[PDB]
RNA sequence: GGCUAAUCCCCCAUGUGGACCCGCCCCUUGGGGUGUGUCCAAAGGGCUUUGCCCGCUUCCGGAUGGGCCCGCGUCCCAUCAGCUAGUUGGUGGGGUAAUGGCCCACCAAGGCGACGACGGGUAGCCGGUCUGAGAGGAUGGCCGGCCACAGGGGCACUGAGACACGGGCCCCACUCCUACGGGAGGCAGCAGUUAGGAAUCUUCCGCAAUGGGCGCAAGCCUGACGGAGCGACGCCGCUUGGAGGAAGAAGCCCUUCGGGGUGUAAACUCCUGAACCCGGGACGAAACCCCCGACGAGGGGACUGACGGUACCGGGGUAAUAGCGCCGGCCAACUCCGUGCCAGCAGCCGCGGUAAUACGGAGGGCGCGAGCGUUACCCGGAUUCACUGGGCGUAAAGGGCGUGUAGGCGGCCUGGGGCGUCCCAUGUGAAAGACCACGGCUCAACCGUGGGGGAGCGUGGGAUACGCUCAGGCUAGACG
């Protein structure tokens, strides 16, 4: 465009929208859980994946995922979200994060804890 | 009407060039006359003169090249690789003297106006004055 | 803290002889003799062509572990270098070898750097006359860098001290055998030291 | 509790009530004058509008007043008397005005 | 009222005064007129102490008011000598 | 310094005051064009001195009215019309752009 | 309702002087001088009381601090296009320290808007900070400057100063006291509780230092402040050892069953000596005061710690925490076993449906290391809003066409101006930060001293090529 132009008019600033309304610019955010389900992955894939709906401390509801391999929640089980998302599975924004309140760390689990929550194993 | 004479000036020499032409005629002002002392004193052009046509004032720029060269494409070197506006009517462009460009790491030029007269830019540093930013040369 | 763990696996994995082990980094007993390979199961297997990044973080690598500094204290120390007038990879090395505990380590206190470390933090090192614990300690040419009054009957200080005779020092230094006195000349430049590395591949490490 | 700068507060008061009063008169007193020159009182009109100058000037002794309201004051107190003062004038006292 | 005291620049446990001119309205570290003097107190340096006396001089002439700290280094420095 | 702008009167229809166009121009801060933009003053015409299309001097003054910070120093040209004429219709060209 | 003191209030006096109306002079907005007229002062206290000290009064000036005004700069939405009644100006008036529709009366009919008025949305602003090669983008925690607020809304009194956080009146909500009439409150001060939240500290020590208030002082106040406490929250420094030690123990790992790995790593040999115990032990602190001298200068000269018996010095003295992520590509680090579209991984590409270097452990490896990973957010990359620095025949992108308003842009020659533009000088650009240098804590982080830098704006001077402007020519554009 001629410059005249871009005093008249001017380049536009580009506007982002935030991949997580955990909303209160919150890093994680305590929920409530609702159902603890299964869930069916999309097209490229097949297993069977554990999600949780929750209410959480922001008058926000949402399905979370529940990583590692065991998992303790259950319906009124209070959980910790994390935030990042599930690429197969339908309309999951966020992560449960384990080993905070309700949630159980992974138990038998000895190679990456800090991710799974479980604590160090001792050996003699 | 040329919009901006100048630039016309620039790159009629361009076109001419880049076909190689021995010189070219444009259309005369005290100062283009100006601009083309300086290419002339700064190698990148053979010089210039004055001629009418059809009654009308006209300033012949003769141009330099390369020897010819080997293999496919003889075609020279040529000695004004690079010619190009700064300031044109509708964004108007000036430097103080401490905004000076180094054209190319200096094997360039940047053609000034200043109140001190039409200068290059060494000829501006040394001088020390600013003013508008026409061409950049090299 | 440091690296503390078995160092001829790092001669062993940078392919060079670095010793930080002093001698028998001399006699046959390093294990880049008869073992060059690198360590672990697949040390002996062949060699995939590294990566430029490769490249660069392993001769980083041979820098910094050859001084044995921590990568935080090596990176500003870097950085400090790149900002000082004047080329930034020469300067970096005269920043290194300008560590307290290095120099004492070239005066030959110590037959390995990281003795020499621990001569400054026991405080068996002095300074201008004044003991220095800090082995990050920068010394500044003219400084005088001498074993402690009280050290100086330490049977360790005079074993070395006693097979320094004769030898000859750096040439930004010079060495007092008989007073255990030392003078910290000059910084070094790069010829002045024989490293094994090409300073410009970390440079171009830290440029990333 | 019982902090006492409530003793503050109190002599607030009094100080109020003293200044009302000093200030009321002066009102009291210029529109005298000011009402006196309407109906063209040479002599007494000068006479209030030299008590009411003063008492301005009294109010400037202290807090009530003073700074550059007092003059303020004064001025157009005089101004308005001896403007008022013309239909057939013939200001007879002359004492507090300049002649 | 002007008056010309100590400010504190130094860091914890490492005490540096800064004698300067400022209204006593204002706070301690906050915005000052002038800064005519530094004080040591660790005296850690051969120069603990500096004064610029004939400014002080100056601020004292209409009337800046020395805490007793600061007159007491600006007679030091000597801004009271008379003969 | 007191701040002097020169401008052309383009409404003479108040009381003792006078609108005055002023025009600036200065480079876009980051297109760098010379861009030029203008701004109406209210300024105080006590003597109704001046007229509409008068090329005059304003001055910054101790404030007159509301809106009135300015008074008319002096004439520097008269009748120019060409630019009052520009004013006019820029804004009778409002009357599009709507509903 | 009654008594009474004063540096509390009031009335004459003196008028240095000042205020005010009117005149005159200069000056030029209400600055200064002057003459007459009117009007205005004060307070006493302590000493050694024949002299000094603390005060009081009118005035001029200084200094510091603020009030008000103007130029310019300061986010998003035009699916916000018209807004405006004290609203725009005037005369007179009220109010104030002071200009002003700041307020009131009367008069005129104006004022603003695409150069974005009005509306809506978000928001304290700045010095700076993060990022970036830069231009730019983002941000404004702590420290400094300014503003605004003190449960919500309005209001004034007192005063040099407030429309006043720990002052007052009223209304509303809330809590508490209540003899049911009526009252009391206001941590966004330091700590602490409670709730909300992913989450943010001690109901500590001290007025020794610096500073502030009152006081002649002695002194009193000071949750400002100076410290200590808790939290790897951040930065910096430090330890978990050093040297010797097998052609290489056992265990675990792979194996072509020849052996390769963990690895000089361990054991062990020798040496230093974190913690810790013992002893000495601070600077920070010399004023205020005292004495000489004249309560000056000068000279001397004694008291005064929270931190704390802490920092530090001297002596003695033990081998004495390692964790975390990762190892398909991007990307540095590979192998067995287990599991078989499962269980699971996952930032994108994509792995897993019997040989999985991508899932799960193990051995080994890489990376950092008192940390290491994760999430959220910002800049980066992203030249992907392109000023630097992008495009539109078929990829997203030429308006269906014109006419022409605002606006943007403008041939050749001469001259005046000097607005843009450039140069010089000067003022300003506080401190802190940033950069440079030297220095102070053993180093650094941290701090001090000094130097340099700087866009922008003010003022004075200068240049005239280009842009502008004014005037005068020209004919190559345009029209005829
Ligand atoms: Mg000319
Ligand atoms: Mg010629
Ligand atoms: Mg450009
Ligand atoms: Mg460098
Ligand atoms: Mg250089
Ligand atoms: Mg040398
Ligand atoms: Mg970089
Ligand atoms: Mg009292
Ligand atoms: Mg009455
Ligand atoms: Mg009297
Ligand atoms: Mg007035
Ligand atoms: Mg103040
Ligand atoms: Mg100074
Ligand atoms: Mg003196
Ligand atoms: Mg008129
Ligand atoms: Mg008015
Ligand atoms: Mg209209
Ligand atoms: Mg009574
Ligand atoms: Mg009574
Ligand atoms: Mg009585
Ligand atoms: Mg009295
Ligand atoms: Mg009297
Ligand atoms: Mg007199
Ligand atoms: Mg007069
Ligand atoms: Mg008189
Ligand atoms: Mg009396
Ligand atoms: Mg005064
Ligand atoms: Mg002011
Ligand atoms: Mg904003
Ligand atoms: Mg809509
Ligand atoms: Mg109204
Ligand atoms: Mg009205
Ligand atoms: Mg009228
Ligand atoms: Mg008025
Ligand atoms: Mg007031
Ligand atoms: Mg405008
Ligand atoms: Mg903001
Ligand atoms: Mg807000
Ligand atoms: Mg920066
Ligand atoms: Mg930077
Ligand atoms: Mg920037
Ligand atoms: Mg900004
Ligand atoms: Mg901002
Ligand atoms: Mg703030
Ligand atoms: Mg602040
Ligand atoms: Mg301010
Ligand atoms: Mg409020
Ligand atoms: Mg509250
Ligand atoms: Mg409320
Ligand atoms: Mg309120
Ligand atoms: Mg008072
Ligand atoms: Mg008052
Ligand atoms: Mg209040
Ligand atoms: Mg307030
Ligand atoms: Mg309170
Ligand atoms: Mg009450
Ligand atoms: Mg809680
Ligand atoms: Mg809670
Ligand atoms: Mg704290
Ligand atoms: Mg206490
Ligand atoms: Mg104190
Ligand atoms: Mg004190
Ligand atoms: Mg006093
Ligand atoms: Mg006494
Ligand atoms: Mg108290
Ligand atoms: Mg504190
Ligand atoms: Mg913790
Ligand atoms: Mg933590
Ligand atoms: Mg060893
Ligand atoms: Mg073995
Ligand atoms: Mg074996
Ligand atoms: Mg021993
Ligand atoms: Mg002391
Ligand atoms: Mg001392
Ligand atoms: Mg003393
Ligand atoms: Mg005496
Ligand atoms: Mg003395
Ligand atoms: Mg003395
Ligand atoms: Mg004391
Ligand atoms: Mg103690
Ligand atoms: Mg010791
Ligand atoms: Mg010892
Ligand atoms: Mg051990
Ligand atoms: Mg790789
Ligand atoms: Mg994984
Ligand atoms: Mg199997
Ligand atoms: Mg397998
Ligand atoms: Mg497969
Ligand atoms: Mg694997
Ligand atoms: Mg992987
Ligand atoms: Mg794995
Ligand atoms: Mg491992
Ligand atoms: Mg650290
Ligand atoms: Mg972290
Ligand atoms: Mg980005
Ligand atoms: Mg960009
Ligand atoms: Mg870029
Ligand atoms: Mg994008
Ligand atoms: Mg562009
Ligand atoms: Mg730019
Ligand atoms: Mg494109
Ligand atoms: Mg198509
Ligand atoms: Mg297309
Ligand atoms: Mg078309
Ligand atoms: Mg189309
Ligand atoms: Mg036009
Ligand atoms: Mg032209
Ligand atoms: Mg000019
Ligand atoms: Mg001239
Ligand atoms: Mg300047
Ligand atoms: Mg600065
Ligand atoms: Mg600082
Ligand atoms: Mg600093
Ligand atoms: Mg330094
Ligand atoms: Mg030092
Ligand atoms: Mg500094
Ligand atoms: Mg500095
Ligand atoms: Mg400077
Ligand atoms: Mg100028
Ligand atoms: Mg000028
Ligand atoms: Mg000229
Ligand atoms: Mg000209
Ligand atoms: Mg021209
Ligand atoms: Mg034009
Ligand atoms: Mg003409
Ligand atoms: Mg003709
Ligand atoms: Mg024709
Ligand atoms: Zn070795």
């Amino acid at each position: 465009p001629t410059i005249n132009q871009l005093v008249r008019k001017g380049r536009e600033k580009v506007r982002k929208k935030s991949k997580v309304p955990a909303l209160k610019g919150a890093p994680f955010r305590r929920g409530v859980c609702t159902v603890v389900r299964t869930v069916t992955p999309k097209k490229p894939n097949s297993a069977l994946r554990k999600v949780a709906k929750v209410r959480l401390t922001s008058g926000y509801e949402v399905t979370a995922y529940i990583p590692g391999e065991g998992h303790n929640l259950q319906e009124h089980s209070v959980v910790l979200i994390r935030g990042g998302r599930v690429k197969d599975l339908l309309g999951v924004r966020y992560h449960i994060v384990r080993g905070v309140y309700d949630a159980a760390g992974v138990k038998d689990r000895k190679k990456s804890r800090s991710k799974y929550g479980t604590k160090k194993p001792k050996e003699a | 009407m040329l919009t901006d004479p100048i630039a016309d000036m620039l790159t009629r020499i361009r076109n001419a060039t880049r076909v190689y032409k021995e010189s070219t005629d444009v259309p005369a002002s005290r100062f283009k006359e100006e601009i083309l002392r300086i290419l002339a004193r700064e190698g990148f052009i053979k010089g210039y003169e004055r001629v009418d046509v059809d009654g009308k004032p006209y300033l012949r720029v003769y141009l330099k090249y390369g020897p010819r060269r080997q293999g496919p494409d003889p075609r020279p070197e040529q000695v004004i690789h690079h010619i190009r506006r700064i300031s044109k009517p509708g964004r108007r462009v000036y430097v103080g003297v401490k905004e000076i460009p180094r054209v190319r790491r200096g094997l360039g030029i940047a053609i000034l106006s200043t109140s001190k007269g039409v200068l290059t830019d060494r000829e501006a540093r040394k001088l020390g004055v600013g003013g508008e930013l026409i061409c950049e040369v090299w | 803290g440091r690296y503390i763990g078995p160092v001829c696996r790092l001669c062993r994995r940078e392919g060079v002889k670095l010793y930080l082990k002093g001698e028998r980094c001399y006699s046959p007993k390093c294990a880049m003799e008869r073992r060059p390979y690198p360590p672990g199961q697949h040390g002996q297997k062949r060699a995939r062509r590294p990566s430029d990044y490769a490249v660069r973080l392993r001769e980083k690598q041979k820098l910094r572990r050859i001084y044995g500094i921590s990568e935080r204290q090596f990176r500003n120390l870097f950085e400090e270098a790149s900002k000082k007038k004047g080329v930034t990879g020469s300067v970096f090395l005269g920043l290194l070898e300008s560590r307290l505990d290095n120099v004492v380590y070239r005066l030959g206190f110590a037959v390995s750097r990281r003795q020499a470390r621990q001569l400054v933090r026991h405080g068996h090192i002095t300074v201008n006359g004044r003991r220095v614990d800090l082995p990050s300690y920068r010394v500044r040419p003219g400084d005088e860098i001498a074993v402690a009054e009280k050290s100086r009957n330490l049977e360790l200080i005079r074993q070395n001290l006693e097979a320094m005779k004769g030898r000859k020092v750096g040439p930004w230094l010079s060495l007092d055998v008989e007073g255990m006195k030392g003078k910290f000349l000059r910084l070094p430049d790069r010829e002045d030291l024989a490293l094994p590395v090409n300073e410009q591949l970390v440079i171009e490490f830290y440029s990333r | 509790r019982n902090l006492s700068a409530l003793k503050r507060h109190r002599q607030s008061l009094k100080r109020r009530l003293r200044n009302k009063a000093k200030k009321s008169a002066i009102k009291t007193l210029s529109k005298k004058a000011i009402q006196l020159a309407q109906e063209g009182k040479a002599e007494e009109a000068l006479k209030i509008m030299r008590k009411a100058e003063s008492l301005i000037d009294k109010a400037a002794k202290g807090s009530t007043l003073h700074k550059n309201a007092a003059a303020r004051r004064k001025s157009r107190l005089m101004r308005k008397v001896r403007q008022l003062l013309e239909a057939a004038g013939a200001p007879l006292i002359g004492g507090g005005l300049s002649a | 009222m002007v008056k010309i005291r100590l400010a504190r620049f130094g860091s914890k446990h490492n005490p540096h005064y800064r004698i300067v001119v400022t209204d006593a309205r204002r706070k301690r570290d906050g915005k000052y007129i002038e800064k005519i003097g530094y004080y040591d107190p660790r005296k850690t340096t051969p120069d603990w102490l500096k004064v610029d006396v004939e400014r002080a001089r100056y601020w004292l002439s209409v009337g800046a008011q020395p805490t007793d700290t600061a007159r007491r280094l600006l007679r030091q420095a000597g801004v009271f000598r008379q003969e | 310094p007191k701040k002097v702008l020169t401008g052309v009167v383009v409404s003479d229809k108040m009381q003792k005051t006078v609108t005055v166009l002023v025009e600036r121009q200065f480079p876009h801060p980051l297109y760098g064009k010379v861009i030029k933009r203008s701004k109406k003053y209210l300024a105080h015409d006590p003597e109704e001195k001046y007229k509409l299309g008068d090329v005059v001097e304003i001055i910054e003054s101790r404030p007159i009215s509301k809106r009135k910070r300015f008074r008319v120093l002096r004439l520097v040209e008269s009748g120019r019309m060409d630019l009052v004429e520009k004013y006019l219709i820029r804004r009778q060209n409002y009357e599009s752009l709507s509903k």
